[PDB]
Parts: structure tokens; C-alpha cells; sequence
């Protein structure tokens, strides 16, 4: 698969998630 | 039209259900594990709420992570205190509509210690007859009441946001009364409760971290709380925590 920058933190994922 | 306190009222997280099973007798494990799972869901609501707080998303993402990781227990304890106050006059811990911690449940092993700290927040909210608006401004202020020893990255911006909410709390106190001496006396009293929350949460987290690291207890934690707790355990020692007090 292609290289990715998926976020491991649940908190950071919630903070980035829209909207 | 629009006030910041009306915005806080609109974004106030809903009261969630525990998903508790009451057709099987009580046990400390079942209650603490359920309150842990419910707690992770309350942390999610708090992040969603912080994102809608005017000013917060202006802070750098590391500062946003930092404040929620430091304040999560203050929010949960304060909002639990508020619900227990309005619904039971601070006699019962009203965690969820389907899970109330009454006298009987408090007597369960390991329960009372963590409970007494929660009932203190509710006792104080009851004793001061805190209004809805004062509660909303106080709760925002509890998100901005602890920062690292060396500070945040968006420090000047953080200071602006906190001042904004210190002034909103002032306006909610004025609206509730209208007497200039009683105004600052009430500001003193409300701000004293905010200060005292530092110790309440210090006791809550000291028992919480013991339970998380306890291999014998077998008490489960949601993946959201498991990650915050993993970060905050080393943050207590060495002490990278600056309490932002109103008195001392
Ligand atoms: C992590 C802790 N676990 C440990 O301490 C341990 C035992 F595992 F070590 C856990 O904490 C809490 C603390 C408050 C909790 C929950 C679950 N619901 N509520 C709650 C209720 C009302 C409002 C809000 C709220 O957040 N409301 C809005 C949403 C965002 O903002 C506003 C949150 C879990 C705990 C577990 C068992 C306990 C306990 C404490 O205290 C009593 C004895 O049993």
C-alpha cells in the first residue's frame, strides 16, 4: 500500500475530525 | 444577541446513558467498569464541546491536546457535581439516568473514597446555589485552569481566551444578583470553588491512576481514557503542571 500519515491518537483524531 | 453564555448553553454536552444492566445484582467491578466505559464517551463529548468553544480551535493543536489531557477529570467531576446537585440536592451521584450511585452503592467496597470527592463538588455547587449560567462559565474556565510548567505555545492567545471566560462568569454573577459588594463576594466564592477543584481532581486522579495500573483489580478502561491516563501518569512526576488559581 502507499505510505500514509494516519493519526494514532484517539484524542488528536477527534480534534482533527470534521466538522 | 449572541452572548458567549448562550453559545455555551447550546453546546453543553447531553446527559449520556451508562448502558447499565440492573437485572443482575450490584458489584463494584460492574459499576466501575461501566462508569469507565461511560467516562470515555463523556471525554469524547468534552472534546466535541471544546471544539465549539469560541477561541479554543485558535490555539495550536498541541495546546488543544494539552488542555484536554490536563482538564478532562475537572470537566467530568464538575458536570457530575452539577447533575447530582439539580437532580438530588447533592445526596446521590447522578452519573447517568440508568446509573445513580445512591447510599447503598456508595457502601460497596472501594466505592466511597472516589465518591466522597464527587459529592464534595456537588455539595459546594448546592451550598453556593450556582445558577446554570455561572456553571457554564465555570466549566469553560476549568478547561483553561491547568497548563505546563513552561507554558503553552499560544500563550498570549490562551490568556485572551481565559480572560474572556473570566469576564463571562462575571456577567453571569451580575445578572443573577446586581449588588456591587455582593457581586465581588460571589465572584470570590465561585472562584474559590474553581481553585478547590485542583485538590478534588488531584485526589480523583490519584485513585484513578492506581486503578489503571492495578493488575489485581481487573477494572477495564475505554481506549480513550487508557491513552490520556498513559500520558498524564508521567506528567504528575516530574511535575510539569501549573495550577492557574484565583486565590492564595
Ligand atoms: C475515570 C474514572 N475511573 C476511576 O476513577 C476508576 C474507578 F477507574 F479508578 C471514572 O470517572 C468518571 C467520572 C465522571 C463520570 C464517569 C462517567 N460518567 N461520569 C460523568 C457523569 C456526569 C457527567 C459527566 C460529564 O463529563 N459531562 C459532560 C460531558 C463532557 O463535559 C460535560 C461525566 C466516570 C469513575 C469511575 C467509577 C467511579 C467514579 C469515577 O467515581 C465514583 C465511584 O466510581
Amino acid at each position: 500500500p502507499p505510505q500514509e500519515a494516519e493519526e494514532p491518537s484517539l484524542l488528536k483524531k477527534l480534534l482533527l475530525a470534521p466538522a | 444577541t449572541p452572548t458567549l453564555v448562550s453559545l455555551l448553553e447550546v453546546i453543553e454536552p447531553e446527559v449520556l446513558y451508562a448502558g447499565y444492566d440492573s437485572s443482575v445484582p450490584d458489584s463494584t467491578w460492574r459499576i466501575m467498569t461501566t462508569l469507565n466505559m461511560l467516562g470515555g464517551r463523556q471525554v469524547i463529548a468534552a472534546v466535541k464541546w471544546a471544539k465549539a468553544i469560541p477561541g479554543f480551535r485558535n490555539l495550536h493543536l498541541d495546546d488543544q491536546m494539552t488542555l484536554l489531557q490536563y482538564s478532562w477529570m475537572f470537566l467530568m467531576a464538575f458536570a457530575l457535581g452539577w447533575r447530582s446537585y439539580r437532580q438530588s440536592s447533592a445526596n446521590l451521584l447522578c452519573f447517568a439516568p440508568d446509573l445513580i450511585i445512591n447510599e447503598q452503592r456508595m457502601t460497596l467496597p472501594c466505592m466511597y473514597d472516589q465518591c466522597k470527592h464527587m459529592l464534595y463538588v456537588s455539595s459546594e455547587l448546592h451550598r453556593l446555589q450556582v445558577s446554570y449560567e455561572e456553571y457554564l462559565c465555570m466549566k469553560t474556565l476549568l478547561l483553561l485552569s491547568s497548563v505546563p510548567k513552561d507554558g503553552l505555545k499560544s500563550q498570549e492567545l490562551f490568556d485572551e481566551i481565559r480572560m474572556t471566560y473570566i469576564k463571562e462568569l462575571g456577567k453571569a454573577i451580575v445578572k443573577r444578583e446586581g449588588n456591587s459588594s455582593q457581586n465581588w463576594q460571589r465572584f470570590y466564592q465561585l472562584t474559590k470553588l474553581l481553585d478547590s477543584m485542583h485538590e478534588v481532581v488531584e485526589n480523583l486522579l490519584n485513585y484513578c491512576f492506581q486503578t489503571f495500573l492495578d493488575k489485581t483489580m481487573s477494572i477495564e478502561f475505554p481506549e480513550m481514557l487508557a491513552e490520556i491516563i498513559t500520558n498524564q501518569i508521567p506528567k504528575y512526576s516530574n511535575g510539569n503542571i501549573k495550577k492557574l488559581l484565583f486565590h492564595q
